Formats: structure tokens, sequence, C-alpha cells
């Protein structure tokens, strides 16, 4: 649908990939990413549902992707710029 | 029973393991629950349209000819349709789903369709 | 693109500054995950020794983070 990412999008988050590893992917890979990208929001929706704070961070621990929210504010600060993670330390 | 909630997390944990993180559970876009709704719809009606012309017969064989009566049940019947219509599009706003389907997409005239042209085009090429 | 126009695509799909920080830590998870997917598709493909990755690779990486997880 709308939600999954064109083929630029995968190019840009490749783009920060490859700054911080240089990661070679090719063309079609983009497309059966894209695919299995509406199916992964489709995941995180039924992962994440209602928005909450507490909520998030156990889906995301359950996910494997954090252990904590120390783990998120520091992925937020590696994937983002500072200003960004001054707001969200503030939040967190 | 009549909430949808109930069965779509039973069918989920039936689909979905239980590290699968169920617990959490998505509101559905508008779009998405206006969608399937509009599909309910388009079918109950076609076929209501259908099973009032089919039974028409028999029913003007044993109401003994009686319009003003027909026109009560017709109208009769639909009104419960709309209170069940009413508590299905409530109990779809209270349902949860993923929101990623079109109604395009499970309408049969368009797949159907689809299927036509890919038949013909099949037997243009092997006479071909 | 950015962290932040996939925080607006989650929320347009879910559809004030805490709701936009949480989009955002879901947009990082989101980066996250497709990043671990790609990372094992191409060690797969390296472990192979294929010229150019091949969609199976990625089919079966993301079948195994789903069924995992």
């Amino acid at each position: 649908s709308i939600k999954p990412l064109q083929i630029m999008d995968l190019k840009h988050l490749t783009r920060q990939f490859l700054n911080e590893n240089r990661i070679i992917l090719p063309k079609q890979t983009w497309s059966t990413i894209q695919e299995e990208s509406l199916n992964i929001m489709d995941f995180l929706k039924q992962k994440i549902g209602t928005l909450q704070k507490q909520e998030l961070v156990d889906s995301f621990i359950d996910m494997g992707i954090i252990n904590n929210v120390d783990d998120m504010f520091e992925l937020a600060h590696e994937l983002l710029p500072l200003e960004l993670q001054s707001r969200i330390e503030s939040y967190l | 029973p009549w909430e949808f909630r109930k069965v779509i997390q039973a069918e989920y944990r039936e689909r979905l393991p239980r590290n699968y993180e169920l617990k959490h559970w998505k509101k559905p876009s508008k779009i998405m629950i206006g969608s399937i709704l509009r599909l309910l719809e388009t079918n109950t009606v076609s076929a209501l349209d259908s099973v009032f012309e089919k039974y028409e017969k028999e029913m003007n064989q044993m109401t003994h000819g009686d319009n003003n009566e027909v026109k009560r049940i017709y109208s009769k019947k639909e009104r419960l349709l709309e209170i069940i219509l009413t508590k299905i599009k409530k109990k779809l706003r209270q349902a949860k789903f993923p929101s990623r389907i079109s109604e395009r997409d499970l309408d049969i005239e368009y797949i159907y369709s689809k299927r036509q042209f890919i038949q013909n085009r099949y037997s243009q090429e092997l006479q071909n | 693109m950015d962290t932040e126009a996939l925080a607006n695509y989650l929320l347009r799909q879910l559809s004030s500054s805490q709701e936009y920080n949480k989009k955002l830590l879901l947009a990082c998870g989101f980066q996250a995950i497709l990043r671990k997917i790609l990372l094992d598709a191409r060690t797969r493909a390296t472990a192979e020794g294929l010229r150019e990755v091949y969609p199976y690779h990625i089919e079966a990486a993301t079948q195994a983070f789903l069924d995992s997880q």
C-alpha cells in the first residue's frame, strides 16, 4: 500500500547503514524488501497497538530490538541528529 | 458472540505464536474499517435483492396476492438489517485489524474480469 | 528520507510531543528490524558467494525473523 517504503527510502536507509558499516545490496532486493515491509508494517502494528510508552518499550524488548529504555534512546541517538535526541532524553 | 474482538483475538492466537506480542491490539485505520464494512453491505444488499426476487414467485403463491403486507415485510426486514448493520458497524469500530487491505482486491467484479482476460490471452497464445 | 518521514508514515497508518517521540522510537525500531534483516540476507549471500544477492535470501531472512518473533 502507501506505507511500504519506496526504492529511494530503502536506499537512504542503507546509506545510513553504510555510514555505520559499508554494506552492498542489489536492486530487486529493494522490491522484495518493499513487499516484506508492508508485511512487517502489519507485523509491527499487531505488535504495537495503541501507542503507549511502556507498551512500545515492552514490545521492542520482546522483539529483541532493545533491552530497555536505555537501549531505546541509545539507538535513537545512533540513528538521528542531536536535537531530536535532546527532545527524546527530555521525554525519556 | 456478537463482538468480533473475541473471535479475532482467538484466531490471532491460533495464527500467531505467544512470543509474538499479540497483547497489543492495533487500532485499524478508519478507511480499513470503512472498506470492510462497505464490502459487507455490498454483499448483503446484492444477496438481499437476489433473494427477495427469487422467492417472490412462491411469496405471491402463498400470500394470496397481498401487496401492502409484502411491503410491510420488506420494510420490517429492511430495518432488521439496518439494526444489525449498526451493530456490526460499532463492533467493527471496536474490532482490531492491520490496515493494509483494500476493498478493490476483495470485490469479485475485478478479479473475475482479470481471470477472464488471462484465459482469453492464453487461448490466443495457444492458437498462435 | 529520514526517521522523521518513517514516523510520519507510521502515524498516518495509525490514524503531540510525546506521541511524536513514540513515533520516532517506533521508526527507530523499524530501522533496526530492516537493518537486521538486510544483514542476515547479506551474510547468507556472502556465505554462498553469489555475485549479486537474490530475493530468496531476503525472503528466508524475513520469514525467519517473523517466525522467531
